């Protein structure tokens, strides 16, 4: 999940916006 | 060791200021 | 204030460590 | 809800029930 | 500035960019 | 009560996510 | 309202440092 | 070291949150 | 120890009431 | 109490110490 | 990144050392 | 500085020269 690709390497804030609802 | 829980938290604090509150 | 907002940082928090 | 557990203090067990 | 801003209000993700320096 | 500081501490950390050093 | 309880979540943060 | 310290930080307020009242250390 | 039973693998809630006053 | 104290005003590093 | 991380811790390590700028 | 203390861990004297 969020945390497997996340955590491997920093995410950037683009990739994580398309975790929102 | 409990890398993947450590980041864990901050993950969460990073998607409440990207995903915003109502998110 | 952002009272409520900062209270949220750490009720996710929470929420992360309880779930 | 942030309405309350930001008016008054939440316990382990409030917040589990806000999880499913 | 951004205490007054930011500690009246919510600061954004874009908004608080603009403190990047 | 020291709410600047607390709100400052907030602040500081989502600086950091957003523009790292 | 929580004041006192967030305030003292930071405390420790505080401590902890202070302590190594 | 590091991953120590990083570590006992998360500890501490994961101990303030399951403590309450109680506490955890003085 | 915390340190060695709790960041060596994750502690449950129980786990880290042991180490409450 | 810690709290009472360092909830007020903000308690310097070394107030902190005293505690550890 | 245990690193990127680590420099959240840091930065809250600054804001209490230093103060407030 | 991120290099620096979180390779090795900084102490609160050295942080206080990044202040
Ligand atoms: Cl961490
Ligand atoms: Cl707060
Ligand atoms: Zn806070
Ligand atoms: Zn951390």
């Amino acid at each position: 999940g969020i945390v497997e690709q996340c955590c491997t390497s920093i995410c950037s804030l683009y990739q994580l916006e398309n975790y929102c609802n | 060791f409990v890398n993947q829980h450590l980041c864990g938290s901050h993950l969460v604090e990073a998607l409440y200021l990207v995903c915003g509150e109502r998110g």
